[PDB]
């Protein structure tokens, strides 16, 4: 995910600690609160994409 | 050519062979006396079913005077598909505009 | 030529080689009748394996018949430059056009 595919990363991360919890921000809160209940997520056939 | 003034008169053949630009002033200078001594032989209604299979054969006459200006339509609705196994069949919604210059 | 009915018949030379302009028109047109008398050794999931490879090493072969019509690749973060001890490495976010007349 990380702009530098050159400098990997597997054990050491990029990111802020807030990132993930901007995320469980944006997805268990926001998005409810524009769902009334009508949205769902999706299993990806990357192969077919 | 058909005469519309007779029932037993209007076949498919009468009106495919006639053209669309020709359908038109064909019927509107006919007689607006009906004749009643000989009939149309499925009746007065059945005479309406003949001369509709004319028209429905006329735009794909229509079509082919037409296919120098449009293109192939590519299908419009997915299950349509050779491969569907490897991707998904598309649906045309079909906004395009049908043109050759 | 590989044949789009029979999954035995699909590798990345085959395909690379194809230009993706091609393949637009191959998966719509083949024949429906997927057959089963051939199987593929990676197994059938296997065989879209080798058709992405096919597709993704493709897009090289895209992109170098273009290769008159974008610019450089800038490096987008940093990072990516070599001399670092006095000015830093920029990240140049690309969303020019990229277009050579």
């Amino acid at each position: 995910t990380q702009a530098r595919a050159a400098d990997a990363a597997d054990d050491r991360p990029h990111r802020p600690a807030d990132w993930t919890v901007h995320h469980k921000i944006y997805y268990y809160v926001l998005v409810p609160a524009f769902s009334r209940g009508r949205c769902c997520t999706a299993g990806v056939r990357f192969d077919r994409v | 050519a058909p005469q519309f003034h007779r029932p037993s008169t209007i076949t498919a053949d009468n009106v495919r062979a006639l053209g669309m630009r020709g359908l038109v002033l064909a019927t509107n200078n006919a007689q607006f006396i009906m004749d009643n001594s000989y009939p149309h032989p499925h009746g007065t209604q059945g005479a309406v079913r003949e001369f509709l299979r004319g028209q429905a054969a006329a735009l794909t006459d229509l079509g082919v005077t037409h296919a120098n200006n449009t293109f192939a339509p590519q299908p419009m609705f997915a299950g349509d598909a050779a491969a569907e196994w490897l991707r998904p069949s598309f649906g045309l919604k079909r906004t395009y505009s049908p043109f050759v210059v």
